[PDB]
Parts: structure tokens; sequence; C-alpha cells
């Protein structure tokens, strides 16, 4: 296979190896109780946080001191100094010693200050993922690391959330503790313009021969449908149910903000329908779960993921 | 809350 190399950044279970719309693939303790996290290698471009019946938008920081939860956001509540939000050149400078750090790429820059920030003051390997915003090149460490809290139960007094890709969040990058340092060269970014992904079988690359088609006004609209569709570490609508009548609502919201692991059955290890072909011509957004292997040249088409921006092509 | 990581180790409340 002449494709190896190129495609090897399309293996989404290999390079990335994690949830992609809910990213939770490990957990990790803080002061002796474990708590799911983030831990996808590759950026996230364009996902964010929608937060249901509220105006608040989720980069807004945690609710502290008489805010409730459900009225502020997910990021680090201010500091003193203050490590969140930080401009790109505001970590380079506040690293500007750290050789191993200084001239890491926005992203993993991003993601490793995120990853400064112990929260077990005395000791821990959480590592709180983050947000860059390419629009002001702003980083913001999420202080809440869940991603979705949507099922009809409660979903009122309850935090209700779930992620997307958006025109508002375009410029915002999702980034788990984990991204590489060489996510250009190995995860995927660009949609690749006339071209279709395939599997390459006998010297021929070959059509993906299942595919779910949904249609799609354009390749936003088909991105965002494959990130809906792909890879995720938490399902998406959760005698058991006898049970379930006598929690409390707002214990179940701490729980499904602060995520105590008290399920590796959930985790996606990257699994999942993360990848579209893209007809522009018929506004057919073709979904598929399988890697491909290779490209095929077709001026109808555009090849999008999950994990790619929504609009940027090459 | 937070204590930094990487040196130099400093306390971030
Ligand atoms: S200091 C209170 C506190 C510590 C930490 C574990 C980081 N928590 O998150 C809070 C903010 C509650």
């Amino acid at each position: 296979n002449p494709w190896t190399e190129y495609m090897a950044k399309y293996d989404i279970e290999e390079v990335h190896g994690s949830g992609i719309r809910v990213d939770l693939g490990e957990d990790a303790e803080v002061a002796g109780t474990q708590y799911r996290l983030p831990s996808g290698k590759c950026p996230v471009f364009g996902k964010g946080i929608i937060i249901e019946n509220s105006n608040t938008t989720f980069l807004k920081p945690v609710a502290t001191g008489n805010q409730d939860l459900k009225d502020g956001g997910f990021a680090f509540p201010p500091t003193n100094p203050l490590i969140s939000p930080m401009t790109l050149n505001g970590m380079r400078d506040f690293y500007k010693n750290n050789e191993y750090v200084k001239n890491l790429d926005e992203l993993t820059l991003c993601s490793r200050h995120a990853g400064n920030m112990n929260p077990d003051n005395d000791k821990s390997n959480y590592k709180y993922p983050a947000v860059y915003d390419y629009n002001d090149k702003k980083c913001h460490i999420l202080y809440i690391a869940a991603q979705e809290n949507n099922g009809p139960r409660y979903c009122n007094s309850m935090f209700c959330f779930r992620p997307a890709k958006d025109k508002l969040f375009e410029n915002y990058t999702y980034l788990s503790k984990n991204v590489v340092d060489n996510w250009e060269e190995v995860c995927p970014r660009k949609n690749l313009e006339n071209a279709k992904f395939g599997l390459w079988v006998d010297g021929n690359c070959e059509d993906i021969p299942h595919v779910n088609e949904f249609s799609a006004n354009d390749l936003f609209e088909c991105n965002k449908l494959v990130f809906e569709l792909s890879a995720s570490d938490q399902p998406k609508q959760y005698y058991e149910k006898i049970k379930e009548g006598f929690k409390n609502k707002n214990a179940s919201m701490i729980k499904s903000a602060f995520l105590p692991t008290g399920a590796d059955r959930y985790k996606s290890h990257g699994k999942g329908y993360n990848w579209g072909n893209y007809n522009r011509e018929t506004q057919k957004c073709e979904i598929f779960n399988v890697k491909p292997t290779c490209l095929i040249n077709n001026s109808s088409y555009i090849a999008t993921t999950a994990l790619s921006h929504p609009i940027e092509v090459e | 809350c937070w204590t930094t990581r990487m040196s130099p180790p400093m306390q971030i409340p």
C-alpha cells in the first residue's frame, strides 16, 4: 500500500486512541478518589460545549463563591497569579526558562499548561483538559472535564450541556492532557478537497463498501454530523430504573459534573463513526466507522473526520 | 487550590 504513511493520521484508534464526541478515556485520582478525564492524543478542531437553557458560554469560569453551578461555565476560576485564560505569548513567557515547554506549538503548550496545575496540593496524575481559542490566542484550562449531561431524566436546577461543533466554536480546539507534540504530523486537521476516503485492496483504492448517508447542506454540517456520531466514552442516553428513582437530582448533578469513576465498558478507545466522505454535489455526508486506507480522486468529494476542522480544506 | 508540577513548583491557591 503506497498510502500507508499518508493515511496513518486517519487511523484514529491508533493516533487519537480515545473518544472524540466525549473523550473520557482515562481515570485519575484526586485526593485518593478516581475521576474520569480526557485522554485523546489528537486535538479536536472546532469542538465546544453548549450549555442548555442558559445564556452562559462554557469558557466562562466555573461557578464559585455564591454562584450556582448551572449559572457558570467550565473554565478555571481566576487565580493570582492569573494562569487561565492565558495567551500564547503569556504561556511562552511563563515557561521561558523551560526549553522543554517554551517552544511547543500552541495546542500542545496549552495542554501542557493545563496539565501543570495539580489539584492535589499534597501529592496526582489528574490533568485538566483545555480549550485553545485561535481567535484571541488564549488557552483556557477547563476545570470541568465533563462534556455531556443532557438526558431526559433531569434535562431545572440541573446543569445541562452537550458537546458539539458549531459556528460559534470553529476557532476552539478541545485538548486533553495527552495531546501529542507532533499532532501536526500525525493527526487530522484539514479536510481533503477533491478526495474521497477508500479502502486499499489488491493495488486499487476501492469505495468504502457500506456507508451511512446523512444529508448535509455543506461541509461544516457534514463535519458536525460525523462529530455527533463519532467515538464517544459515555452513552448518549444513560429494576435499575426503580433504584435510579431514589437518587437525588443535586447529587446527580455533582456526579455528572466531576465524574467520579465509581466504567471501562464505556471507553471507546477511539472506535466509532469517525470519518465521512462529503459529496458536495448530492449534499450527502457518507459516514462510516472503519479506518480508510487510501484516497480516491473525485472532484465531487471532500474527506472529513470528527477531529478535523469543520471548514479548512487542502 | 493548585500546585504547579513543573519547576519551579508554585502554589496557585
Ligand atoms: S482548594 C478547593 C479545591 C481543591 C481542588 C481539588 C483543586 N478542587 O477542585 C477545589 C477547587 C474544590
